[PDB]
């Protein structure tokens, strides 16, 4: 907790996603490439303990 | 058993019900471990009594 | 499941039919991809 109170590194998720620019397929059955890894990275949760 | 609490107060410190850093449960085969109780004496024995 | 000469219709047998109508459907190529709507990058 000290180190993150005084590093200036801010670890933002987003750039994932934006880097990725893919839009949503859930009406495709199969999952592309792109959007398989977002699954697994889960970008939404901001624990990083 | 002393492992047990430290993964269930480093819960409580992150505020989740479930904690990514686990103290217990690990893939380590760590079954030779001993820690410092109450039933042995300095000499040796048992505290049965 | 159901070959039997004993045929009764019953409720089961009728989400099963729908289900099977519903996984051939959405298995068309086509219906994969497909929208009424239009994004912002095809728009452009």
């Amino acid at each position: 907790v000290l180190l993150q109170r005084i590093s200036p590194l801010q670890i933002d998720p987003t750039i994932i996603s934006n880097t990725m620019s893919t839009v949503s397929e859930s009406t495709t059955q199969t999952l592309s490439p792109a959007s398989s890894i977002l699954g697994k990275l889960r970008p939404s949760n901001s624990d990083f303990s | 058993d002393e492992a047990d609490e430290a993964t269930k107060k480093q819960a409580k410190d992150t505020d989740k019900s479930k904690a990514q850093v686990t103290y217990s449960d690990t893939g380590i085969n760590n079954a030779n471990e001993l820690s410092r109780s109450g039933n042995v004496d300095n000499e040796g024995g048992s505290n049965q009594k | 499941h159901g070959l039997h000469g004993n045929m009764t219709l019953t409720s089961s047998d009728i989400q099963r039919h729908i289900t099977e109508f519903i996984s051939s459907w959405q298995n068309h190529p086509i219906v994969q991809v497909s929208a009424d709507v239009e994004n912002k990058k095809t728009a452009q």
